[PDB]
């Protein structure tokens, strides 16, 4: 896992 | 016959026991063929096996007993609603006797990219390859084989799998048994799987390049494509490093001679914890010790480290049911940012730790927010357990448990757990059963952690020093528009005599308490270095306490302390709990800091303000905000150097406050970076960009519709991905609005930017002004077409919306957003992300209405 950009939500 | 089973949970009935897969796959025609030979037991009496299949063409489907080596058929009965068929067993079956279950099927491999799925690609010398593999977590298993899918079924497995001759066969177990056919169709066998969950098979197939090395008896191995198999050597160096250290912190042994770490080849992949067959995205494995920066390499670190720790954590031990999805996942986050501290000291990773756990706690604090065990009944609902709270929040508890109890007591109670359960099921209890087994004593109870795990948010301790004692008090974290209590681990600092490095720790667990000082003391920081998931508002005095501290001598704290100060005074100054000006009072002393982890989190609430005004109508008091911040940072953000050079920590200041420094233009910052620019830009781009400036200097370069047009020349050419997204963030940095709508247009259809960078450029258009207004429309106006591309529900269609309207905070835009939602369907409207966007802006002006007038006085 749940990787992107974020981090966060 | 109808279906006799009516529920959606599985009969504890039956219960498999050896699974046999062999398969048959044509990846370049996308279609396999398949057979399962099922070992299930009986515990009760029932007249059918019920399991698990989803879109299947079954050939056959036979039944067997004990000692005789006849087969009958047995019909079969699917139901497809939740994924069942049922074996009309003829033998009424009986509790011992264990049964063998034969499936041949046939079906499709995927053409999207969840559960047994293919793709194609090119080569280095263009020559059009293929690929295969399997993501199963949570639910998709069942696509695959039909069988038992459900976490607490564990069992053993033996795959083969059929493949052509160039190709590489790959599985959880090791390979053992080839056998080439007679038309070059090589076959593979693999070992007996361990006890294992069904959603934890994995097999792939695919041409790649192995790099081993075994330790301590065990292969780790790097697998991928050909051309980047040089680019993998971080990866294996750090995979031994971290196998060592958790084999040797858990007392447990890895329980394979193999682990395998392939770098599937597609930028949709699905990062996985597969045991012996761990996966991950391409890009985020390859690792450059040259051209590659910070937030690759601790990407690249990070994203190993929670693999790993899920071999424990996740595949030994398992969770009974997706309600203790966390159980995983949290565990998997904690060991994740904790074997890095442990090995990997240089990275400050506790700083990206810190960072993720303020992110957290600002949306635990929402009315949206779910407790992380949570009643799960349904498959949307397991798919929404996979989101920042659980993995986290979770995180959050297993630090705040670690930090109260004895570093050395928080080993013990995992050790003691991993050991009791191995191989088995779990639940959140046994969790905290196997964490009160001492102190020898059960000198306290997991209780404690009841409030923490059923109810969301988090308190909010106020404190009140009113000279020798201490007055505690707690209550939830709301946001205007009973129930609660927490057992709360409360920690505190003080200096005392002389400089007397006072701490302690205690444990309020009432409305209300106090805690006994020795001395008397002129400050008292509570909760230090955060380790505790709660926020603590102090009283009028001891706010103005502190804060006349850090002006003196600000570093009698540790930088996580300092970090936490600023974080809790802005989020309080936001639900109006303390005025805006202290907030920024409390800042000032900003020009005696040299930690980052501080910096960056002050510089945080301070753009968000800056850009919350910037977006109503506010440019001026908005410009003079950050002038206000500039001169705080001032020297700091003059004394740095566009280069490389320094400690992660420090290279992350850097990348900090010239980004800063250059948005708003301040000080020299441009020009220096439209200096850089010019020269890369002149060179083709063989100049090499130091990568902490590299972002800064594209984006200013990217404000000339020259140097613009230069960039998007060297985002269609060139490889260099990371590098790839930062160009991407500078073309979509631009003023030109044409310019920054022809990017959305464009990536939406995928003409020259991939769909998956959608997400990211309506973001990134929509926080800076001129692109704000026109990201959201870019939203309404293609709404449908957004919504075939993206699952409604999908991380990246909550992400958009709440990525283009967070920044509203007018009356006026709120009824707009709803509106737009509303006249859609009210099962979109009633979508958690939709649902939770309205509430932010709802809050947004919240803010303004708090603090807006106050603001204004200040210049
Ligand atoms: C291995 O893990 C077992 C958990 O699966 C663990 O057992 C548990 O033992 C505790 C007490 O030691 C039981 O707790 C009880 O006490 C409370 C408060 O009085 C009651 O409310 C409970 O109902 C219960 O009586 C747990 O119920 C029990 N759990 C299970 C599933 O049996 C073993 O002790 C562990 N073994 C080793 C060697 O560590
Ligand atoms: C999938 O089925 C096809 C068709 O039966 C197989 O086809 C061949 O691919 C090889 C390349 O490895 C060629 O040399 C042959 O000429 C192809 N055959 C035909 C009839 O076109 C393919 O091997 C199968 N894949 C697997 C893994 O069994
Ligand atoms: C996936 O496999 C199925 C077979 O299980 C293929 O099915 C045809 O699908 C249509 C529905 O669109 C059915 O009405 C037919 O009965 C199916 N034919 C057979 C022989 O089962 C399906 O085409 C496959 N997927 C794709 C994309 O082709
Ligand atoms: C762990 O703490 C326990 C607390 O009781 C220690 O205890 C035992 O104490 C009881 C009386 O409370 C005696 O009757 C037993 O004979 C003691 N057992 C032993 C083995 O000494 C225990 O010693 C402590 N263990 C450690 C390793 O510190
Ligand atoms: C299942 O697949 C076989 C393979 O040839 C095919 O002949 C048969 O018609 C299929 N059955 C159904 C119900 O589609
Ligand atoms: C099969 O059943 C017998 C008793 O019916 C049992 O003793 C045996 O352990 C079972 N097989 C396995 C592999 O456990
Ligand atoms: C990995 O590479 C080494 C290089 O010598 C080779 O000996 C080994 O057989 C390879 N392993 C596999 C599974 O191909
Ligand atoms: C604090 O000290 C007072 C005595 O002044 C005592 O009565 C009380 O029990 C103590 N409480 C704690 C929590 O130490
Ligand atoms: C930061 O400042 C403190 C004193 O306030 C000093 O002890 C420390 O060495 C400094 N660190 C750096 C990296 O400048
Ligand atoms: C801009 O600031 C940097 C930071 O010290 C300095 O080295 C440089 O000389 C300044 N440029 C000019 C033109 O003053
Ligand atoms: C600039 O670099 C690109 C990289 O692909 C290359 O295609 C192009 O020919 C180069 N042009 C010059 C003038 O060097
Ligand atoms: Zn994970």
């Amino acid at each position: 896992x749940k990787h992107h950009a974020f981090s966060f939500k | 016959k109808l279906f006799p089973w009516a529920q959606i949970r599985l009969p504890t009935a039956v219960v498999p026991l050896r699974y046999e897969l062999s398969l048959h796959p044509n990846l370049t025609s996308m279609t396999f063929r398949g057979s399962v030979t099922i070992s299930v037991q009986a515990l009760q009496v029932t007249w059918n096996i019920i399991l698990h299949s989803t879109g299947h063409n079954i050939s056959r489907v036979t039944f067997m007993s004990a000692v005789s080596s006849q087969e009958k058929q047995a019909e079969i009965l699917e139901y497809a609603y939740h994924g069942q068929i049922a074996i009309v067993a003829p033998e009424a079956l009986l509790a011992g006797h264990n049964y063998t279950l034969k499936i041949e099927y046939s079906a499709n491999i995927s053409s999207s990219y969840y559960g047994f799925y293919g793709f194609s690609y090119t080569d280095e010398s263009n020559e059009k390859k293929y690929f295969a593999a399997t993501q199963f977590e949570p639910l998709a298993a069942r696509s695959a084989f039909p069988c038992f899918d459900e976490p607490a079924f564990k069992a053993t497995f033996i795959i083969k799998i059929i493949r052509d001759e160039q190709y590489t066969a790959l599985s959880n177990m090791p390979k053992k048994s080839s056998v080439v056919l007679d038309d070059g169709l090589v076959q593979d066998e693999f070992s007996e799987s361990v006890k294992m969950s069904t959603y934890l098979v994995a097999f792939i197939v695919g041409e790649m390049k192995n790099l081993s090395q075994d330790v301590n008896g065990t292969l780790v191995s790097i697998y991928a494509v050909p051309e980047k198999i040089g680019q993998v050597h971080y990866a294996l160096e750090t995979t031994v490093k971290l196998l060592e250290f958790f084999q040797n912190y858990f007392e447990i042994q890895y329980p394979l001679k193999k682990l395998d770490l392939v770098a599937i080849p597609d930028f949709e992949a699905g990062a996985m914890e597969n045991w012996g067959l761990l996966t991950f995205r391409e890009e985020t494995l390859l690792y450059d010790s040259n051209t590659s920066s910070m937030a690759d390499r601790k990407l690249v670190t990070k994203i190993i480290a929670h693999e790993l720790a899920h071999q424990w954590f996740g595949n030994l031990v398992t969770m009974k049911w997706w309600n203790d999805l966390w159980l995983n996942e949290g565990f998997a986050t904690f060991m994740e940012y904790f074997s890095l501290e442990k090995i990997f000291k240089e990275l400050s990773s506790y700083e990206d730790f810190l960072d993720a756990r303020f992110k957290t706690m600002k949306k635990d604090s929402l009315n949206s927010s779910h407790p992380i065990s949570s009643s799960v009944q349904s498959s949307e609902q397991i798919e929404e357990m996979f989101d920042s709270l659980s993995y986290f929040k979770g995180s959050s508890l297993l630090l705040m448990l670690k930090t109260y109890l004895s570093e050395d007591v928080f080993q013990h109670a995992v050790v003691l757990y991993l050991h009791n359960h191995s191989y088995a099921s779990i639940q959140s209890d046994d969790l905290w059963d196997s964490f009160n087994e001492v102190t020898n004593q059960t000198l306290d109870v997991k209780r404690m952690m009841k409030t923490w795990t059923l109810q969301k948010g988090f308190p909010l301790v106020t404190v009140q020093k009113k000279g020798k004692e201490l007055f505690i008090q707690q209550e939830r974290f709301f946001l205007n528009m009973t129930s609660y209590l927490w057992h709360i681990p409360l920690s505190y600092v003080t200096e005392g005599r002389n400089y007397s490095k006072y701490q302690s720790v205690s444990l309020l667990d009432k409305k209300s308490g106090v805690i006994n000082l020795t001395e008397e003391v002129l400050w008292v920081k509570v909760n230090i270095n955060m380790n505790g998931y709660y926020i603590v508002h102090y009283a009028d005095d001891d706010w103005e306490a502190l804060i006349h501290q850090l002006k003196i001598n600000p570093y009698v704290l540790s930088d996580k302390d300092r970090a936490n100060l600023i974080n809790n005074i802005f989020e309080l100054a936001g639900l109006g709990k303390v005025p805006l000006k202290r907030a920024f009072d409390l800042i000032n002393y900003l020009g005696n800091e040299n930690h980052t982890a501080p910096i960056t989190e002050a510089l945080f609430q301070t753009d968000l303000i800056y850009n919350l005004l910037e977006k109503l109508g506010y440019m001026d008091l908005a410009s003079r905000l950050v002038t206000r911040v500039f001169k705080l940072l001032q020297n700091q953000i003059q004394q740095q150097t566009w280069t490389d050079e320094g400690t992660p920590s420090m290279r992350e200041l850097r990348s900090a406050l010239l980004e800063f420094a250059c948005t708003h233009n301040l000080g020299n910052c441009s020009t220096t970076a439209m200096k850089l620019f010019d020269d890369w830009m002149a060179s083709n781009g063989t100049q090499s960009l130091p990568t902490d400036v590299m972002t800064t200097v594209f984006k200013v370069g990217a404000k000339t519709d020259k140097g613009w047009s230069f960039l998007l020349g060297k985002y269609i050419s060139i490889g260099s991905e990371a590098e790839k997204n930062k160009i991407l963030e500078a073309l979509a940095s631009s003023e030109d609005v044409r310019k920054l709508y022809w990017l959305m247009k464009s990536s939406l259809n995928g003409d020259n930017f991939r769909t998956q960078k959608l997400s990211f450029i309506i973001r990134t258009v929509g926080r800076h002004f001129p692109g704000h207004l026109l990201a959201w429309d870019f939203v309404k106006e293609n709404w449908n077409k957004l919504v075939q591309k993206f699952p409604l529900g999908s991380y990246t269609i909550q992400n958009i919306v709440a990525g283009s309207t967070y920044l509203f905070s007018t009356k006026t835009h709120l009824s707009e957003v709803q509106a737009f939602f509303e006249n859609q369907s009210e099962a979109t409207f009633r979508l958690r992300c939709v649902q939770e966007a309205l509430e932010v802006i709802q809050l947004n002006i919240q803010w303004m209405e708090k603090n807006l007038k106050s603001l204004t006085w200040w210049l």
